RNA sequence: UUAAGUUAUUAAGGGCGCACGGUGGAUGCCUUGGCACUAGAAGCCGAUGAAGGACGUUACUAACGACGAUAUGCUUUGGGGA
RNA sequence: CCGAUAGUGAACCAGUACCGUGAGGGAAAGGUGAAAAGCACCCCGGAAGGGGAGUGAAAUAGAACCUGAAACCGUGUGCUU
RNA sequence: GUGAGUCGCGAAAGACGGGUGAGAAUCCCGUCCACCGAUUGACUAAGGUUUCCAGAGGAAGGCUCGUCCGCUCUGGGUUAG
RNA sequence: GUACGCGAGCUGGGUUCAGAACGUCGUGAGACAGUUCGGUCCCUAUCCGUCGUGGGCGUAGGAAAUUUGAGAGGAGCUGUC
RNA sequence: AAGAUGAUGAGGUUAAUAGGUUCGAGGUGGAAGCAUGGUGACAUGUGGAGCUGACGAAUACUAAUCGAUCGAAGACUUAAU
């Protein structure tokens, strides 16, 4: 367990970060939030290997109701993408891809920043 | 609170205005001092 | 609440034997030929933590 | 030989700069560039500019090389003091001091 | 190698001295303004519109002076000599 | 008699800025050099600022510009802890 | 100067990406998220007096940074039988 | 006993502020030998002291472990059957 | 496992340090869908089902990379071999 913020706002912040990282496959953040969203998104790639309806009814909670995506002028929803695409790369592997890179600090707040990716 | 000096024009271009002063003896004297002393403004 | 006395030029300095700051970790790059800080990224050229895995 | 360079009226206090200097005094140039260029503070950009500027003037004007160049002495001194004032309770004031500085670096090689 | 005895080296930092700067502006020197006075003149202005002021006027124009829609000045009479 | 904390409050764009509803009260602020000859040009720098080169007898006189003290702050160092 | 690099930084939910730029937690763009909703909405009076809009700039102001502003510079805007 | 301990640790009920009232004394304003309803308690800890805890140096070479214990602190009560 | 910070301790690829995965404990207490019985609200089966933060083993898939700093060569005097 770990605290960035209050209860609610933390949670929604994590549905947000984890909603991203798949839209973009990597982001730049402070280290702490990357650790927590790592745990989450690890659990979601563990989910999207199974692929049952119920699995969608568990990825529904955390991930958002929609966030549109276009690669080839295509319509996706960050859910179709997950169970349809992502896990189909890392089936032969366990969950637990995500890696972290202690990039550098930040002039404003002195906070360490990183580049967490699933690529 | 509502502090003193809730401002307004009419009560300030009245009382402290000119035509009051230059319609009263004492006020004429007042102006005499604010002239003798030199000032860039009167009735204020 | 308050001081009663003037803090002299000595104690004001002895008190400041600890506002120094530490020599940060450093090492040359493995194939970017320059210095950076440990268990971190280079910020240059192509990123070199074990070699390039990034652009920025 | 000798060499130097200056920055004036820089909008930082002496002390905050002076620490950063105490991470410098004695070193070789390359290192000190690195040391400044990494630490996440507000003075590091400035001192970095002034240092490398000094190496610039040394190179062009005096025709030195870069290996043996070392930081003989460095120090920041007090500057003009833009007095301001922040209001404060009970009908009063308090005069802030927006301070300044005059940074001094003297690169040297040590030889002739 | 043994026991006993003694004793300095350290300066993270500080004090005494010596130097070099920075800060801020006293002193020194000077006057662009004033204080107090002597001799002499003058001691009022205004409904034929004052004193004092507003708004404007310049090739470009914010302010002081100067001037007032004939407006950053007009004519005359003298003086003066680029 | 004063020679910029004096002397008019006012040597400078002052009965101003400013304060107050208003009567009214009331500031701080002089000096480059002989002459603006007020730093062409190169270099770092985003700039500012600076090092150089030059004007000048002198630019540690370079515009916050005569002289530049003390407080205060530093850098190094002989002795010492 | 000391106090002190100490108290404070003036109720509050933001995050990510892409640009810019010398340089970005704070600037623009979007997607998501959260908040008020007899209102943090819309319209006028009193009041203030050019704060309004465009284009540039960032010395100081902004309680941080600032490539931005209600700050500066230039220019421009208010129409009645 | 220790400012009838301790308010830069707390309260603030009476009492020592302003109001009002009862008995009273006073010609009167007002005052008690008294009584009664109510009534604003600020201090961001410099030094010493104290509770805990890290640096530097020393213990005639440098290190890791174990441990002696001159001294100091603590415990110290008591019923019934 | 200790923690305000610093310290203490477990650990750093020649590895199980933390995360994740797979098992497990414990906890909650019969997931969803499906069918069946119901006019429906709802029940039964599929099923001690599904879920699961901190606890327990295993599992190098990811993260502790490559690295730099500091630290001795043992003074004299006696008395001993
Ligand atoms: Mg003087
Ligand atoms: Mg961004």
């Amino acid at each position: 367990r770990k605290l960035g913020r209050t209860s609610d706002q933390r949670k929604a912040m994590l549905r947000d970060l984890a909603t991203s990282l798949i839209i973009s496959e990597r982001i730049e953040t402070t280290e702490a939030r990357a650790k927590e969203v790592r745990s989450v998104v690890e659990k979601l790639i563990t989910l999207g290997k199974k692929g049952d309806l119920a699995s969608r009814r568990n990825a529904a909670k955390t991930l958002r109701n929609v966030e549109i995506l276009n690669e080839d002028e295509t319509t996706q929803t960050a859910l179709q993408k997950l169970f349809g695409e992502i896990a189909e790369r890392y089936t032969e592997r366990q969950g637990g891809y995500t890696r972290i890179l202690k990039q550098g600090p930040r002039r404003g707040d002195g906070a360490e920043s990183v580049i967490i990716e699933l690529v | 609170v509502k502090r003193t000096y809730q401002p307004n024009k009419r009560k300030h271009s009245k009382v402290h205005g000119f035509r009051k002063r230059m319609s009263t003896k004492n006020g004429r004297k007042v102006l005499a001092r604010r002239r003798r002393k030199g000032r860039k403004v009167l009735s204020a | 609440a308050v001081p009663k006395r003037r803090t002299s030029k000595t104690r004001k300095n002895k008190r400041r034997t600890h506002f120094k700051i530490s020599v940060p970790g450093m090492t040359e790059c493995p194939n970017c030929g320059r210095e950076y800080k440990l268990s971190h990224r280079v910020c240059k050229n192509c990123g070199s933590y074990n070699g390039e895995e990034v652009a920025a | 030989m000798e060499a130097k360079a200056v920055a004036r009226t820089i909008r930082i206090a002496p002390r905050k700069v002076r620490l950063v200097l105490d991470l410098i005094r004695g070193k070789n140039a390359a290192e000190a560039i690195a040391i400044l260029k990494l630490t996440n503070k507000a003075s590091s950009p400035v001192i970095e500019k002034v240092l490398m500027s000094a190496l610039a003037n040394a190179e062009h004007n005096y025709d030195m090389n870069t290996d043996e160049l070392v930081v003989k002495e460095a120090y920041a001194n007090e500057g003009p003091t833009l007095k301001r004032f922040r209001p404060r309770a009970q009908g009063r004031a308090s005069a802030i001091n927006k301070r300044t500085s005059h940074i001094t670096i003297v690169v040297s090689d040590g030889k002739e």
